[PDB]
């Protein structure tokens, strides 16, 4: 039976993953962390308050800058902000209503959204015209498109609903090469510095480290129980970082292909909608169900210095990329950014 | 490509009245703010009158305000300047300017074709200085182009409300630099930006036939914006 | 004020760009979403249409306005992804329309049509992301459920069915009350209706359900239940 | 089924290469992680705050 | 001297409760919401009764004589009626806040939105603030002008039936009365029978609770400065000061009445007990 023997050694194979990763640990990160010296009280304040969306927001994120800032709300629109003064630079309004995602391409040129439409959308925003129109609609998943990102003018990657994920080239409308492997459902998505690799977690517990140009799963990380949905590296790119609905995060590391660190309050029961590092990449800043968001020390993994400002859900997040700020932006329709 | 054309341009005796219109066609027009700048015959280039987004604010310089008159019509994409009693120091054709203000945007960047209205029969502001009038040019040659401030444009927030624009012989001006430093779309990489508080400098290396021209230092600090006198630049 | 030019001009636009945003909010505010379910190609998009003629894998989205309130009509479901990371988007839902087809009696794949689908029903009503909302009840196209009662009974396929060979109003009932049943032991107001294409009142109770459905909440808010 | 043939290919192929990975030691993995965080921990304006001087958010 | 142990631990009580019922909604999120807004307006009032109204007439019922002084008197007297009818109004609107809710397919031209609310009480609030001007208007009750009483401070209108019984029909007994027909409308309207036979029972103990409450509470004071705008024989200041401390009382009542059925408020109250 060739199905039977295929399976067989995939078993074997496990083993010898799991005896590997077993000798290999000959220390945790909470042994050799203890002799550090710890961050603390930090605490950060609102700076600014960005309102003028309507229903929740979704997703945010910071172009390459670190000034503008692009958001998408339930509102059917996205904004783009300038977060040192306030000002709606751009208001977006949508084809369809239904966006869970954005991204502000590097260039500060193109600004991706998508959605329950299935379509990931490319708005062009340096124009002749003076509006904001799109250049390109990227059609071509089956299932509902997550989260998307940029790597440069053209290339685009998004992870949708088919489970897959994919590499998109803007100019040509086409996608490139496909990444399979998953199960459930990509639900997040994110980039390392140098943008070799990716990787990206599913509604299956687990997340998988996708290289762009070789297309093929370089590794497979497990140790989750619910539902990965937030992913950003530390900021070298050979560490890794997951929020799932197991009131936890994990840090896991791109070299040693196991799990890290946990970091967890057994008192939370709620989930993790997003997570993302500080510059320094010393911090673990993550949101939470429970209307706040913690400030982890990413390395100790001890601290509850809680970015406390809103009246809902925390959905998204993240940091500027010269790290001056972060932001927050929660189910209360306000983006504050933090200091 | 985007498109301004103006018409209105009547011959008048003098005190009368006349009206300007610049129909827009290849943008949104309801985004844009408009200005009109006017050019006398042997004279450069000085400002006339703004009217922002959604008629909002309204400026005119003090040579004209509350003589001139300036209007935008939405639905039909079209831009009013009506005069009353004309002086004969306005004989001068005159240009319906873009302009978009936010961050990163580039201010001026298209210019209309200009009609011109023949008529026959201050002070607390920036004036800008030209050190020269004209350069003589060898073509391949790389040059420079100072400007001079009275107040120093280098705002408190970093930014350096000073524009560059070229006049090549017989058409509208465009925006070659935009704060100093950026320049604008369609701008070759030669031309650049240097220099800081009250001493500006445009720096064009490798320069070519084609960039023949007469260049313009725009403050924009303060709405009485003030042209200089531009230095005309001719081939030898 | 210490903003230069272009800043001031900043601050105009972004008035502006406030101003398109109140103004579609005057709209935005005022509107209810409701979410579209339905499986068998039983044509739940067919009845949106009708209702949009009646009175005035994608997303189509129907507004109605009742009363001086907009509705808005979702449908979606013609993906087979793993909805419960999908259905995120409708985690506070004002209710939960379901189209059944009542002539799928006795019609398969393989399996008669109605065990998949109130399988999915049973799936939609127990989700704990769904639980403060109501769950509305359309079963559509009746008149053909009275032509297949002079051909087929009920029993030839579910034999728990008792009544007259061809009693149709009690193929009706104990239709909806086999759809009722699959409420689960939580106290979750099923609401019902049988639809024809005449059925120029049937939209009116779409409003009505809705109705109750916030003055439910709004009980359960003030501890009145 | 052929189907499920070829996905435990696939499965198989997946994790030999997931077998031939020149394993880091844990140890050696967080003491480069740690010294990382080390090394550019004062550019860090969320945990070394810029004075006001130099802070664009007030 | 018991009567100073039972009424200060009144007062006492009634500024922590509300106090904590202040510090639950100002401090915890998850009640950053719109009819919280209504009840931190009604916590409030109380509050300031609690605070700035209930010592006043401790002295008086300590002392025999407002010792404090004319301007002392013009401010308390200003300051109780002002709390009391800003008490008495922000219970109104909570109230027709309630009948809009349960009447209504929705507060559906966007009424519900947290500014219209918060726009509710600042109006609700200023029409009890006019309450300032009579006590310092001297200048229309001339008859009693020169008349000062040990007794009592005189809140310088008391034998004037007019104002008194225009401010009676304005202040509490149109209130009260609209109150009972907002709460009987929402009671005919819960009625559905289409839980089952038990919402019924529920509803009426939770909003006869209300409103017994607050009728019993606010009638014997109304009702009996009433009385004495003609009554000279009635011995009116010691019935007053009892009539007047049941006025006060619905005040230290009303942060377990309202507040506390509407989310449960128990990890809250649990968590910050300690101020
Ligand atoms: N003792 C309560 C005072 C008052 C105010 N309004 C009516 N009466």
């Amino acid at each position: 039976s060739e199905l039977d023997q295929l399976r067989q050694e995939a078993e074997q194979l496990k083993n010898q993953i799991r005896d590997a990763r077993k000798a290999c640990a000959d220390a945790t990160l909470s042994q050799i962390t203890n002799n550090i010296d710890p961050v603390g009280r930090i605490q950060m304040r609102t700076r600014r308050t960005l309102r003028g969306h309507l229903a929740k927001i979704y997703a945010m994120h910071w172009g390459t800058d670190s000034r503008l800032l692009v958001s998408a709300s339930q509102d059917g629109k996205l904004i783009i902000w300038d977060s040192y003064t306030t000002n709606k630079v751009h208001a977006i309004p949508l084809r369809s209503s239904w966006v869970m995602t954005c991204a502000y391409a590097p260039s500060g040129n193109y600004v991706a959204c998508g959605g329950l439409d299935n379509i990931c959308s490319i708005y062009n925003l340096k124009t002749r015209e003076g509006n904001v129109r799109v250049s390109r609609e990227l059609a071509g998943h089956t299932g509902y498109l997550s989260c998307c990102r940029f790597l440069d003018d053209n290339q685009i990657v998004t992870s949708s609903g088919d489970t897959t994920c994919a590499l998109w080239d803007i100019e040509t409308g086409q996608q490139t090469t496909t990444f399979t492997g998953h199960t459930g459902d990509v639900m997040s998505l994110s980039l390392a510095p140098d943008t070799r690799l990716f990787v990206s977690g599913a509604c299956d517990a687990s997340a998988k480290l996708w290289d762009v140009r070789e297309g093929m799963c370089r590794q497979t990380f497990t140790g989750h129980e619910s539902d990965i949905n937030a992913i950003c590296f530390f900021p070298n790119g050979n560490a890794f970082a997951t929020g799932s609905d197991d009131a936890t995060c994990r840090l896991f590391d791109l070299r040693a292909d196991q799990e890290l660190m946990t970091y967890s309050h057994d008192n939370i029961i709620c989930g993790i909608t997003s997570v993302s590092f500080s510059k320094s990449g010393r911090l673990l800043l993550a949101g939470y169900d429970d209307f706040n968001c913690n400030v982890w020390d990413a390395l100790k993994a001890d601290r509850a210095g809680v970015l406390a400002g809103h009246d809902n859900r925390v959905s998204c997040l993240g940091v500027t990329d010269d790290g001056m700020a972060v932001a927050t932006g929660s189910w209360d329709s306000f983006l504050k950014i933090w200091n | 490509d985007v498109q301004l054309v103006e018409s209105g341009g009547g011959l008048v005796q003098p005190g009368g009245s006349r009206k300007l219109s610049c129909s827009a066609s290849g943008f949104a027009f309801s985004s844009f703010g408009m200005h009109w700048v006017r050019q006398a015959p042997e004279k450069g280039l000085e400002w006339v009158a703004y009217i922002s987004s959604g008629s909002g604010t309204i400026y005119y310089a003090d040579t004209v305000k509350g003589r001139f008159t300036i209007s935008r019509d939405d639905p039909k994409n079209t831009l009013f300047l009506q005069m009353t009693s004309l002086r004969s120091e306005d004989t001068a054709m005159y240009y319906c300017v873009r302009s978009i203000y936010y961050y990163g945007s580039s201010p001026f960047d298209f210019w209309g074709q200009g009609t011109t209205l023949t008529v026959s029969s201050g002070g607390s502001d920036i004036v800008m200085t030209q050190a020269t009038s004209s350069v003589p040019v060898t073509p391949g040659e790389s040059v420079s182009i100072s400007c001079r401030s009275s107040k120093s444009l280098l705002h408190s927030n970093g930014n350096t409300y000073l524009y560059w624009f070229l006049q090549r012989p017989g058409q509208s001006p465009q925006l070659l630099i935009y704060r100093m430093s950026n320049l604008a779309s369609g701008v070759p990489d030669r031309f650049s930006g240097s220099g800081s508080g009250t001493a500006f400098t445009l720096t064009i290396s490798r320069l070519e036939a084609e960039d023949v021209g007469v260049y313009y230092c725009m403050q924009h600090l303060e709405y009485p914006l003030t042209f200089g006198a531009g230095t005309k630049l001719e081939l030898k | 004020c210490t903003l230069s030019a272009e800043d001031k001009a900043a601050v105009e636009r972004s008035k502006m760009i406030d101003r398109n945003l109140r103004e579609d909010g005057e709209k935005a505010r005022r509107e209810l979403k409701l979410l579209l379910l339905g499986t068998g190609e039983s044509g739940k998009s067919t009845f949106i249409k009708q209702m949009r003629i009646i009175h005035g894998t994608g997303i189509i989205e129907y507004p109605f306005d009742l009363q001086s309130v907009i509705f808005r009509m979702v449908d979606v479901g013609g993906q087979r992804s793993e909805r419960r990371k999908w259905i995120h988007c409708f985690e506070n839902v004002t209710s939960i329309m379901f189209l059944v087809a009542l002539s799928e009696y006795d019609q398969v794949d393989n399996e008669n049509r109605m065990e998949e689908s109130k399988a999915l029903f049973r799936t939609i009503i127990t989700y704990p992301w769904f639980q403060n909302s109501s769950v509305i009840l359309f079963l559509n196209k009746k008149d053909l459920l009275e032509e297949k009662i002079m051909y087929s009974h009920l029993v030839d396929y579910f034999p728990e069915y008792d009544g007259p060979q061809r009693d149709a109003q009690a193929a009706r009932e104990f239709i909806l009350k086999m759809f009722v049943d699959l409420n689960p032991d939580s106290d979750k107001i099923l609401y019902s209706h049988f639809t024809c294409a005449t059925d120029t009142e049937n939209i009116r109770f779409v409003f009505a359900a809705v109705k109750d459905t916030i003055l439910q909440l709004n009980l359960k808010e003030y501890n009145l239940v | 089924n052929t189907a499920s043939i070829a996905q435990a290919r696939k499965l198989v192929e997946q994790l030999k290469m997931e077998a031939n990975i020149d394993r880091i030691k844990v140890s050696k993995a967080a003491a480069d992680l740690m010294a990382y965080c080390e090394a550019h921990a004062k550019e860090d304006p969320l945990l070394t705050p810029v004075p006001a001087s130099e802070n664009p958010f007030r | 001297m018991p009567l100073v142990v039972v009424l200060s631990t009144i007062c006492l009580v009634t500024v922590g409760l509300n106090l904590l019922v202040l510090y639950a909604v100002r401090s915890e999120r998850k009640l950053h919401t719109v009819g919280n807004l209504y009840i931190v307006s009604l916590s409030v009032a109380d509050l300031i009764v609690g605070a700035v109204v209930m010592p006043m007439n401790i002295l008086y019922l300590l002392m025999s004589k407002w010792s404090l002084g004319r301007p002392l008197c013009l401010f308390w007297l200003s300051m109780d009626y002002v709390a009391s009818t800003a008490s008495i109004f922000s219970v109104f609107i909570l109230c027709i806040d309630r009948y809009r809710s349960v009447q209504q397919p929705l507060r559906y031209l966007k009424y519900r939105t947290k500014t219209r609310a918060s726009a509710t009480i600042l109006g609700a609030w200023f029409l009890s603030f006019l309450w300032v001007i009579p006590i310092l208007g001297w200048n229309h009750f001339m008859q009693q002008t020169s008349v000062r009483r040990e007794d009592k401070c005189e809140t310088d209108f008391y034998d004037v039936t007019w104002f008194k019984v225009m401010t009676a029909i304005i202040n509490f007994y149109l209130p009260t009365l609209l109150m009972l027909w907002f709460y009987a409308k929402i009671y005919k309207a819960v009625r559905q029978h289409c839980l089952h036979m038990n919402r019924e029972r529920k509803a009426a103990k939770q909003l006869g609770f209300i409103m017994a409450a607050f009728i019993l509470c606010w009638i014997p004071y109304f009702i009996f400065f009433m009385v004495i705008a003609f009554c000279k024989n009635c011995c009116n200041e010691h019935l007053h000061m009892f009539t007047i401390w049941l006025g006060y009382i619905n005040s230290t009542l009303n942060p377990l009445i309202y507040p506390l059925c509407n989310e449960n408020f128990k990890k809250t109250f649990k968590r910050i007990l300690h101020i």
